[PDB]
């Protein structure tokens, strides 16, 4: 059986040693955080070094969802997905240089808090907090848990219930009461283990496929023997490899992930994921200085070039070695091998792991997959706790002390942990052969409005609370309309094409993301220009025009000397000359490397 | 990965040259206007 190879010996030893090390680092960092005050728990004390910030930025994004989805979908259509990671680096640079300086200069623990400070209404913050939490609980928790299930059932023998329970407990021991200091200090280990074990796997896979050139040639002839049987044969497009496989920039309409939608829509919802989304920014706001965030974000981008060569390429190698398993089309064979009737394309990475590498390497590598999942789940849980405590619980009790907010955050971590075990039945039982398509569709409907509202709350001065609210509501209504109309009719199978009309279903979800971005942008601008503006007195240091200004600010949400100095330092965003120069230069180098890679493959 | 007669790595070189020219042009424009 495929789930007994890891049973031998060194597999268990390596996984248990990994667990011991991660738990130990979590506990040590738990006693190095000054927990008990919000400044030290949710923001880690604003004392994090540069490189742990970068490590956490990588490991919070990269989860089991990435490994499973990238490898499997790479077995479907080539390098198409890799560019997600690559767009990440450009936008992380953008984040580090533009968005974090304002948020630090605004003293905003949460992004909805920044929006309240700039706009001056409770409903904006409440709506954004609730929507962001729903996006968390659905998209990211689903990605992590589903991919956990896939690589667990294929590689291990553990039932989803026990496995997800144990992973949640291991996480909970340090995330529930660890805050960002514990998160990042345990996350740096996740990142290091991931990079090491995954470099070993990619090297082994490329050696066994015979190198990159032979990899290219062999991949294009990985056509499954069986294309017949059952009710009917299949149209020579559900199994054959794609001719545009090795190009990132594919046809604008004919191909999956067309280049216009690719670059534009991907940037649009990546501004949500990195610059506006709560999970990633907390990592940047927990810094010791303003140069440490730039160091972290450059490192994150530099080793965000790696993902493709470690997830997309192995998936292809998984297809080439085991084409019959990772390229089945016949419903009988597909239902036979792993599970879902249509699919079996999602098991490319875990089959490559459980088969390619030797015993000890298989153990360490399976623990890499676990390392992926734990980091993302820790990140989302802590960020959801921060959002809840800072907006919803804060507005349900205006006289709450710090201890009450801390206990509220911890209880929210507990409840949101329980939501994941409540989620495992849906993810297991539902027909999830197209799960990642749905996850990206969900993120492509509710993201662009929030990206627009924040890009206008920063790079603009006239927007106001009516405009932001009603643009967000309109964008939500459009996204929900399309989402319901696409889920009710359901996304089309290869043998049985789509049911639903071409206006809704014909448009690729990235194209609809950009369209919704444009509509929300226009609506926010129009409604804002109809209502009286917010004077500049209330917007010092909250818009890109006024960040340098040092006049007194009338907040829209409205020792002593030592406390004032500490506050000013926490809002201080100035670095030394030489360090600033080095950080600008290395950021430019990172973006250059990305442009070179984009041009090299695409 | 071949477009036209272009080698895969020559795209990297050309794209880097264009991007560096754009960075230098943007820096010069920023300096002149700020
Ligand atoms: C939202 S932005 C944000 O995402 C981050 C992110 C978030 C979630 C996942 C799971 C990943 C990996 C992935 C898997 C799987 C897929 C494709 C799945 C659907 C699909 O392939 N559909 C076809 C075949 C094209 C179709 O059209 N039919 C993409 C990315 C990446 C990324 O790490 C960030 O850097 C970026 O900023």
């Amino acid at each position: 059986e495929t789930h007994e190879l890891i049973r031998n010996a060194a597999d268990i030893s390596i996984i248990v040693i990994y667990f011991v090390v991660v738990m130990a680092v979590g506990l040590w960092a738990m006693f190095s955080t000054n927990r008990g005050t919000v400044g030290g728990f949710f923001l880690a004390g604003r004392s994090m070094v540069w490189w742990p910030i970068g490590a956490s930025l990588f490991a919070s994004n990269i989860g089991s969802g990435h490994f499973v989805g990238l490898a499997g979908t790479g077995a479907a259509s080539g390098i198409a997905i890799g560019g997600f990671e690559w767009n990440a680096l450009v936008l992380v640079v953008v984040l580090g240089w533009l968005f974090v300086p304002i948020y630090i200069k605004a003293g905003v623990v949460t992004m909805p808090e920044y929006l309240r400070k700039r706009f001056g209404g409770q409903r904006i913050q409440v709506y954004l907090s609730l929507l962001s939490l729903l996006l968390y609980i659905f998209t990211k928790i689903s990605a992590d848990i589903f991919s956990g299930a896939i690589f667990i059932n294929l590689a291990l023998g553990l039932n989803l219930y026990l496995a997800i329970f144990l992973l949640l407990a291991i996480t909970a021991l340090y995330t529930i009461t660890g805050g960002l200091a514990a998160v990042i200090y345990t996350d740096t280990l996740q990142t290091v283990i991931m990079l090491v074990g995954s470099l070993i796997l990619t090297g082994f896979a490329f050696h066994e496929v015979g190198g990159y050139d032979a990899f290219m040639e062999k991949y294009m002839k990985a056509i499954p023997t069986i294309v017949s049987d059952g009710n009917t044969t299949f149209q020579e497009k559900c199994y054959t490899p794609r001719a545009d496989s090795f190009h990132i920039f594919r046809d604008p309409l004919t191909g999956d992930l067309p280049w216009p939608g690719f670059i534009f829509g991907m940037s649009i919802l990546t501004l949500w994921y990195w610059c506006t989304d709560q999970v990633i920014v907390q990592r940047c706001l927990s810094a010791k200085n303003m140069s440490h965030v730039k160091g972290g974000c450059i490192l994150c981008g530099y080793l965000k070039l790696m993902p493709m060569f470690i997830m997309v390429m192995p998936g292809m190698i998984s297809r080439i070695l085991y084409t019959e398993k990772i390229a089945c089309v016949v419903p009988s064979e597909c239902e036979k091998y792993c599970g879902t009737k249509v699919g079996c394309t999602n098991i490319a990475y875990p089959t490559l792991v459980v088969e390619l590498m030797p015993n000890g390497l298989r153990g360490l590598m399976l623990s890499v997959m676990l390392a992926s999942l734990m980091s993302s789940l820790t990140s989302i849980f802590n960020s959801a706790s921060t959002l809840f405590t800072m907006d919803i619980y804060a507005k349900v009790r205006k006289r709450a002390s710090e201890k009450e907010l801390m206990i509220a955050g911890r209880l929210f971590i507990l409840v949101l942990i329980g939501i994941s075990i409540a989620w495992v039945p849906i993810v297991q039982s539902a027909q999830s052969g197209q799960l990642f398509d749905y996850i990206q569709s969900i993120t492509s409907y509710l993201g662009p409005p929030i990206a627009a509202v924040f890009l206008l709350a920063i790079f603009w001065k006239r927007v106001n609370e009516p405009g932001a609210f009603w643009g967000l509501i309109l964008g939500l209504l459009i996204g929900i309309s399309r989402m319901i109309t696409e889920f009710a009719y359901g996304t089309g199978s290869c043998m049985e094409p789509s049911n639903c009309p071409t206006i809704i279903c014909g448009v690729h979800y990235l194209y609809f993301a950009i369209i919704l971005f444009a509509i929300s942008f226009i609506t926010i601008v129009v409604i804002s220009l109809l209502t009286k503006p917010i004077p500049d007195v209330h917007l010092y240091r909250l818009c890109w025009s006024l960040r340098n200004s040092k006049e007194e600010r009338i907040d829209l949400d409205a020792t002593e000397e030592e406390e004032k100095a500490m506050k000013m330092k926490m809002t201080d965003t100035s670095e030394k000359p030489l360090w600033r120069t080095v950080l600008n230069v290395n950021g430019i180098i990172l973006v250059t490397v990305a442009v070179f890679c984009h041009a090299y493959f695409a | 990965q071949g477009l036209g007669n272009l080698q895969p790595w020559m795209q990297g070189l050309i794209a880097v040259a264009v991007f560096l020219v754009l960075v230098a042009i943007a820096f010069a424009v920023n300096h002149f206007w700020c």
